[PDB]
């Protein structure tokens, strides 16, 4: 984790 | 001054101004008025309107109570919607007792109270430059919101792009003709989420742009045929919607947190300034988070603050300190999301910053190591503590704060924790469909 | 004076009325006129138009009878929807026997009785200010009232906003073109329910006031396609409505309720009309709260009065003193609904509180401290007593008042009780559809 | 009870 | 009876 909304396009 | 009363009254003469809306703020920060017409006027400028004060209260209200409705000349703004039969204008007023003495449940009152006391320290000026952020949703045959985003956008993209809708170009057109003055504006993280930054202004003023940067903003993207809301965190597993606070304290005209000379081109005030914001950050919580649904943004991953820090570069620090210095030198407060009560917020952040102040509070080392990665326990023994998880835990945490009890004053206090407990207890005992999809067929 | 004769005669010639409407007031308190076309002006001025007078009776009428329609020429009103070929105008008029003596039958007539008793007694003049609050309810495609209300409001919100719809703001606007002198306006706590506030006026002039406004509201919410009701209470579990009445007496011009050197500013003659009220509050309970539906509205937990009792704070009292003082000083009865006739409930009123004058009545102890706390019987030792449950019991309690009794005549007494009793027994022999939810299956 | 009307937006 | 037409509101 600790990245969601910036990696949520993949 | 910006507005005298004979400009007033011209105004409204060549305008052909009917309806005038004398706007205030109760404790969960909707915006109230009662609304006169304009052969009222006079009376109005007179501070002679009386109305129901309990209204503040909100749903909490227990009794009738008289009070007046003191307007404030330089808030007077003509809206660009004409309705029908003459123009509409508004007044954003302060609420005071009937003996005169200005009525202590009042979050403006308290705010410009928070501001006095800040006079008394030797400061002059406490600016404010706030970043809201909304989604945009678009709207059914039944005109209600839906949980379809506006657009598939990025950070900074040029998503709208030209030929028609981009309602945020519109609105921030809009404003700009209104008499704001907008900053800049970007396609936020999260799909069909927005932001528009206001340039930086007095502590009242920014409060008043706010609630009426809100009320536009609502209105133009009911025009486009769409839903805007400042909801902390509408959707799971996309980023949330902030309010970050970018704080600047004036002394004599010129910033008192810039120091060229010392590390960080920080000044002591500055330092003072930051350990008394962190002292309280999970005592203050409770009201620059006042709901239920703004804990759900409070966690990791999605660039939230979610532990007591600050620092000048890192990921979803409490506190930020943005490079620019000199007379833009700033804390930003990156808690605070929009559903908060503009005066509140200021209120405590500002009462926090003076407890720092006064007591020459020792701030404590900057975080430049990824917290994230060392696990709870691996960081507790540092001075990070983590903000609460809930909105029950934050009411708890702010009860116990003395400061922060005097921030807003004991009417404040004691309708706020109501108010609160209420929706909070309303909340734990539903059941959800969550719930049901877990449990219905598991067990 | 307003209008003379010339003045009439002129306008409707410019203004080319064809249709004048001799509008007056039943028992019930359902607005009745006769038409005449604009040729009969001459006659009508004349007091020579007559007309069936047994009208008034409502529906217990049993014979025709001739009555004079004496118009009142300060009430001459245009009305703003032009009628095709010519506009229509309208007088209120006062009903007067054949032989020239006034009707005993007619409400205004019987309120300009009990003003002639008032200025017997020393006194100028009777000011009372109304809150009328009604519900907007949305038509269906028939054009018939629904159980939709327009908005989800709150109290003083701005919940209608601009963008067109806030029927309020147009009603006020429309309201202040026609001659209204209205205060203020906002929203009420109930969703879909509205309040517009009128400055004080005298007694005849505000009840005339009233029904144009009851007219007007009605005619403008048809227009918006939406249904204004003046019911109590329209629906179960929500706020009721009331039209809380200011009323202050005069004497030589001043405000005799007002005294800086008495404690509350309260003078001997405010203490003694506050007893007189007090005194005889279960008897004209139910002229105030005419119909059956008025009676649940006088239920505990909706601010609605149900106990006889007089405060200066305190969560509904059965009279309220309002804050301001000096000239504005006033005494606030909150029982009268919007439902009751204007005239009757201003004769009812009067005549206690001129009997509360005339034998120099004591005032009991105001109560600050939330008689909903303890019990019935926990407050019986006290002086608070219990308004009425049902229409029957009022009309019992109201019967055996002799006082009351000579507040309206003996005609107006008879008549009224009569109907009143026919309406409750048409009421209570009905079966309603939740005795067949409760009984039907359970039994 | 006592309140019903304040809180019936809950 | 005796009185119908009036009474015929209800
Ligand atoms: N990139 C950003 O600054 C977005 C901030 C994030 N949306 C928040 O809720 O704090
Ligand atoms: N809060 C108010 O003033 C509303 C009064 C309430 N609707 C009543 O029926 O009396
Ligand atoms: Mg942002
Ligand atoms: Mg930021
Ligand atoms: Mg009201
Ligand atoms: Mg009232």
């Amino acid at each position: 984790t600790f990245r969601q909304g910036d990696m949520s396009r993949f | 001054a910006k507005y005298t009363r004979e400009d007033i009254e011209k105004l409204v003469k060549e305008e052909n101004v009917k309806y005038i809306r004398l706007q205030f703020t109760d404790i969960l920060g909707t915006i109230k008025n009662v609304e006169i017409p304009v052969s009222q006027l006079g009376k109005a400028l007179d501070n002679k309107v009386m109305f129901d004060g309990s209204s503040i209260e909100g749903f909490v209200r227990i009794e009738e109570s008289d009070m007046y409705l003191y307007p404030d000349l330089n808030t007077f703004v003509i809206f660009p919607w004409t309705a029908e039969k003459g123009k509409v204008a508004r007044f954003i007023c302060d609420i005071y007792n009937p003996d005169g003495t200005p009525f202590e449940g009042d979050p403006r009152n308290n705010l410009k109270r928070i501001l006095k006391e800040m006079e008394d320290l030797g400061f002059s000026d406490f600016n404010l430059g706030p970043e809201p952020e909304f989604f945009l949703f678009k709207l059914d045959e039944k005109g209600e919101p839906t949980l379809e985003l506006n657009d598939k956008g990025g950070y900074f993209d040029l998503a709208p792009t030209d030929l028609g809708e981009n309602c945020r170009r519109d609105i921030v057109l809009e404003l700009e003709e209104m008499g704001f003055e907008i900053e800049a504006s970007h396609h936020e993280v999260a799909p069909g989420q927005h932001e528009i930054d206001f340039k930086y202004a007095g502590a009242v003023r920014s409060c008043d742009d706010i609630q009426t940067f809100k009320l536009v903003v609502k209105t133009i993207a009911r025009k486009h045929g769409l839903h805007a809301t400042f909801m902390p965190k509408p959707l799971f597993g996309v980023n949330g919607s902030g309010m970050h606070c970018n704080l600047s304290l004036f002394k004599n005209g010129v910033n008192a947190f810039f120091d060229e000379n010392a590390d960080l081109q920080l000044s002591e005030t500055a330092k003072h300034f930051i350990a008394g914001i962190v002292k309280h950050a999970t005592s203050f919580t409770a009201v620059t988070n006042p709901t239920v649904n703004s804990y759900k943004r409070l966690v990791p991953g999605y660039e939230a603050p979610c532990y007591v820090a600050w620092s000048a570069q890192n990921r979803s620090p409490l506190i930020r300190i943005p490079a620019s210095r000199g007379i833009s030198t700033r804390v930003e407060v990156r808690s605070v999301d929009p559903a908060a009560n503009p005066y509140l917020a200021l209120s405590v952040l500002l009462a926090a910053g003076l407890d720092g102040i006064k007591n020459k509070l020792e701030a404590p080392a900057p975080i430049d190591r990824n917290i994230y990665v060392m696990s709870k326990e691996e960081r507790m023994e540092n001075g990070i503590v983590d903000l609460p998880a809930t909105l029950a835990e934050a009411l708890e945490e702010f009860k116990s704060n003395e400061v922060m009890v005097k921030a807003l004053g004991e009417h404040l206090f004691e309708h706020f924790i109501e108010a609160k407990e209420i929706e909070w207890d309303m909340f734990r005992t539903q059941v959800h469909p969550w719930e049901r999809e877990q449990y219905m067929s598991q067990y």
